[PDB]
RNA sequence: AGAUUCCGUUUUCAGUCGGGAAAAACUGAA
């Protein structure tokens, strides 16, 4: 059933022109089947024979599919790819079960044959050319050329995608009751309705498509309230996602790792965290689609914590678009934050994990606001609107801060719940110098060449120290002299630096660091009464600062 | 009308932008925007195969009622040819910075009879966004000069300048300028008798900056001065000479001499006397080196000073301030600092729009993330600057 | 003497560090 709708015309990349590879010549019994098989494409109309003119060519293969005299060929469309028009995939991203309303009647037709039904544009399938050498040894070849979407070529989702939606668009302006979401071969269709008007108009959608070679099998949803629309099982009140299996076969062929890929990268958009990035780097060296090739620990060890996260299944409510949307955050740990986002309180759409420190020094008040930035967004992605918090932070705390701070800031929906681990500026410094407080007067240095300084002090009583140091930066030193005048002091100190670079890393009140010194610095701050860290231009006759400045100096 | 030929820039491709998220509303509100100009015919569906795309998003204007369409053709203009055969917007008035009252006005809509270049209609396309993905995008072309499109303006430069010509010739002495779907139209006639001939020039289209001022760097008022509070004033004095070569500290510095406690006074004798006095005087004294060149960009810099008020500068180049000033916005509940930076920025461009006839490119004190997730929540201009997010340093106290 | 800033992805995501003052990295998965 080869549809009627118009074709959308594909270019190869400018300055490339179609693909040219030679057929390893397969056995003769694959032989035999792949014909057996490209002769009814033929006849369906899905393909054709052609003349041995066409430059072009694209391997073919697939072995005994276990039942019979048949065998399963997947062709290698990899050059075809790499030279074709690359097209605009329309789409954020995937749709989450989450985002889906609750609707009375629902239907998952999944359309059949999809692909093959629509027609390729004539002017490109020259490239698709195929031929079938197999024939034992006196080989000459069979050569045909695809008519309709190719399997792996990279137009068939898009074009694909395309083509459906025209084809829905009529039936669409004509059921304005009905709401059909399409993603691949599956087609959700819902509808508030009595379950006899649905049954009905899902009688009339078939028939639709119908008319445009689109062809549903009967074998489709009829009864099951686990519709699996995308793999996600739609219950009327509860979308879930059963545990994605992941095999590790004897023969781990390329493709299959390829598709494996896939799987994971699917289910991705729900389970934290997959990527098999290191076995990714096994296909950027590809070689013929049907040898095996394995990797080291990176490949064995990646499907492992995948599957750990794998195990444990999924689900959540549906989208009340007339109960509000509630965000809560908490601060389980160091860099780790959780939080969800329901409307029903046991109920909740999605839950979730933010691990992230945006910086090199940042603070609990800072990393909230993020995640509070992130979870905004992905809502407005997911529903459609931003949701209201209930954050583990005090309105006042929050209110100094950005007081206190030099960039512009911003929540929404804030509002305070009073959590176990609850999140305050653990200190502040002075904004004006602390009478009474030895003074103390810091600078360090260290020699480029050889990467090693000296960092002290003095101070308006008497008070000198001074460090040898190894391996550091003038940064380092600076940094490693505030530090010691914090050590050596009391719980009040006025202190000065010739930096800017330390003076800022503390100016932003940095709850914890990468940099140890940094923590060291701010452990003695959250310690000590009442600092107020000054700065002064160095290299000016300033007081104090010459005199520190002579001590470092080698 | 036959098109004007408008070509991109030598060997630049079109853009190629992604859709943000769009909010189930915002987009909601985009369909039928669409839907009605493809019916007026403006637009047009294309398909998978343009492989370009420029971000739309759903702005909400003046004392908002509605909607309106934003299309971030920020790259399309950048890839678009320069105009200068077409002058765009030929000279920039220079009376503009000095009449007594402008005032913009839409001009855009105009752009919408002007038939666009065949062969550069591709290049427009853009993509409404759907829910969870559960649709593909709704991709458009224009047909038509399109509202922010840097080639419009000056290809209907002409057709604009034959409909002004009579109400200009008519009031020899009212400043025009055009910018982007914009018309700033400056005088110095009364209030009220200003905006009689905007209605004057408003039905044949139908068919304050006087008062802007500079920051005087000042010095503190003080007695009470002690070590640090000498430290501070050497500090800034020390940084203020890069852009007033002639401040200097010196005298200052000797006060400092010691090892003193922060909060030792100190007495301020003649040395210092003659130099803060001295000094005094020049911080309002013009930087003669402040030059606008007209083939450098402007560059905005907004610091946070805590009480719903911030400070900027445009500048050339560093320490040639062509401006600074101070906006505050005193939000008592109205606080979201993005919402006020944002402010910030739309009236600073506005500022240079009126002056130097450039929208300054900002160093945005904020964190992408931050300000890309709320920015469109306020914005209300039918354009959008270039923006560029850091970490503003000591400044804050440096000049406030 | 030292110390800023911006950029490298540009439909998104999966994997890390350096240069320059308008100027400069890929594959795979969606």
């Amino acid at each position: 059933p080869i549809s009627p709708i118009e074709t959308v015309p594909v270019k190869l990349k400018p300055g490339m022109d179609g693909p040219k590879v030679k057929q390893w010549p397969l056995t003769e019994e694959k032989i035999k089947a792949l014909v057996e098989i490209c002769t009814e494409m033929e006849k369906e109309g899905k393909i054709s024979k052609i003349g041995p003119e066409n430059p072009y060519n694209t391997p073919v293969f697939a072995i005994k599919k276990k039942d019979s005299t048949k065998w399963r060929k997947l062709v290698d469309f990899r050059e075809l790819n790499k030279r074709t028009q690359d097209f605009w995939e329309v789409q954020l991203g995937i749709p989450h079960p989450a985002g889906l309303k609750k609707k009375k009647s629902v239907t998952v037709l999944d359309v059949g044959d999809a692909y093959f039904s629509v027609p390729l544009d004539e002017d490109f399938r020259k490239y698709t050319a195929f031929t079938i050498p197999s024939i034992n040894n006196e080989t000459p070849g069979i050569r045909y050329q695809y008519n309709v979407l190719p399997q792996g070529w990279k137009g068939s989702p898009a074009i694909f995608q395309s083509s459906m939606t025209k084809i829905l668009e009529p039936f669409k302006k004509q059921n304005p009751d009905i709401v059909i979401y399409q993603y691949m071969d599956d087609l959700y269709v819902g509808s508030d309705l009595e379950i006899g008007q649905h049954r009905t108009k899902i009688e009339e959608l078939r028939q639709h498509l119908l008319r445009w070679g689109l062809t549903t099998p009967d074998k489709k949803h009829q009864k099951e309230p686990p519709f699996l629309w995308m793999g996600y099982e739609l219950h009327p009140d509860k979308w879930t996602v059963q545990p994605i299996v992941l095999p590790e076969k004897d023969s781990w062929t390329v493709n299959d790792i390829q598709k494996l890929v896939g799987k994971l990268n699917w289910a991705s958009q729900i389970y934290p965290g997959i990527k098999v990035r290191q076995l990714c780097k096994l296909l950027r060296g590809t070689k013929a689609l049907t040898e095996v090739i394995p990797l080291t620990e990176e490949a064995e060890l990646e499907l492992a914590e995948n599957r750990e996260i794998l195990k444990e299944p999924v689900h959540g409510v549906y989208y009340d678009p007339s109960k509000d949307l509630i965000a809560e955050i908490q601060k389980q740990g160091q860099g780790q934050w959780t939080y969800q986002i329901y409307q029903e309180p046991f109920k909740n759409l999605k839950t979730g994990k933010y691990a992230r420190m945006r910086g090199a020094h940042t603070n609990d008040v800072k990393q909230l606001t993020e995640a509070v930035q992130k979870i905004t967004t992905e809502s407005i992605v997911i529903w459609g609107k931003t949701p209201k918090f209930k954050l583990p932070i005090q309105k006042e705390t929050w209110e100094t801060w950005w007081t206190e701070y030099w960039q512009a800031t911003w929540i929404p929906e804030w509002e305070f719940v009073n959590t176990p681990p609850l999140v305050k500026l653990w200190y502040q410094l002075e904004k004006e110098p602390i009478v009474g407080a030895e003074t103390f007067y810091v600078d360090g240095a260290a020699n480029r060449e050889t990467k090693l300084g000296k960092a002290g002090y003095v101070t308006n009583k008497g008070r000198q120290k001074v460090v040898p140091l190894t391996n550091t930066t003038n940064q380092k030193t600076e940094l490693q002299a505030i530090y010691l005048a914090l050590q050596d002091s009391g719980l009040e100190v006025n202190i000065v630096t010739d930096s800017q670079y330390a003076l800022g890393i503390i100016q932003a009140q940095p709850d914890k660091s990468e940099s140890e010194l940094v923590n060291q610095i701010i452990e003695q701050l959250i310690k000590k009464e009442k600092v107020y860290l000054a700065w002064v231009p160095a290299h000016k006759g300033i007081g104090g600062n010459e005199q520190v400045d002579k001590l470092v100096s080698a | 009308i036959e098109t004007v030929p408008v070509k991109l820039k030598p060997g630049m491709d079109g853009p190629k932008v992604k859709q943000w998220p769009l909010t189930e509303e915002k987009i909601k509100a985009l369909v039928e925007i669409c839907t009605e100009m493809e019916k007026e015919g403006k637009i047009s569906k294309i398909g998978p195969e343009n492989p370009y795309n420029t971000p739309v998003f759903a702005i909400k204007k003046k004392d908002s009622t509605k909607w309106r369409k934003l299309v971030d053709f920020r790259e399309l203009n950048k890839r678009t040819q320069d105009f200068w055969e077409v002058q765009l917007g030929i000279p920039h008035p220079a009376g503009l910075k000095k009449k007594k009252s402008v005032t913009v006005l839409d001009v855009g809509d105009a752009y919408f009879s002007v038939p666009l270049d065949e062969d550069f209609r591709k290049y427009t396309a853009f993509t409404i966004p759907s829910i969870n993905n559960e649709t593909p995008g709704i991709r458009y072309q224009y047909n038509v000069l399109p509202q922010g499109w840097k080639g419009s303006p000056a290809i209907f430069q002409s057709s604009m300048t034959k409909i002004l010509e009579p109400f200009k010739k008519q009031n020899p002495d009212i400043v025009i300028y055009q910018y982007m779907d914009d018309l700033y139209v400056g005088s110095d006639l009364e209030i009220g008798q200003h905006r009689t001939k905007i209605e004057e020039l408003r039905q044949h289209l139908l068919r304050h900056p006087d008062k802007w001022t500079v920051q005087p760097i000042v010095l503190p008022e003080k007695d009470s001065w002690t070590v640090n509070d000498i430290q501070k004033l050497v500090g800034k004095l020390n940084w203020a000479s890069q852009i007033y070569p002639g401040i200097k500290v010196r005298q200052l510095c000797k006060l400092l001499r010691g090892t003193k406690a922060l909060t030792e006074v100190i007495p301020l004798t003649e040395e210092a006397e003659l130099e803060l006095a001295e000094n005094r005087e020049i911080l309002k004294e013009p930087v003669h080196g402040v030059y606008y060149d007209p083939s450098k960009d402007l560059i905005a810099e907004i610091q946070k000073q805590g009480q719903g008020q911030w400070t900027y500068q445009i500048y050339q180049e560093p320490f040639k301030n062509l401006k600074t000033g101070k906006y505050a916005r005193m939000r008592g509940a109205h606080t979201n600092d993005v919402k006020q930076l944002t402010e910030a920025v739309q009236k600073i461009t506005t500022e240079s729009i009126v002056i130097w006839g450039k929208t300054p490119k900002f160093k945005l004190p904020i964190q992408k993330e931050t300000w890309e997730t709320w920015w469109t929540e306020y914005w209300q201009a039918t354009w959008i600057p270039e923006w560029e997010f850091v970490n503003t340093p000591p400044l804050v106290k440096l000049w406030y």
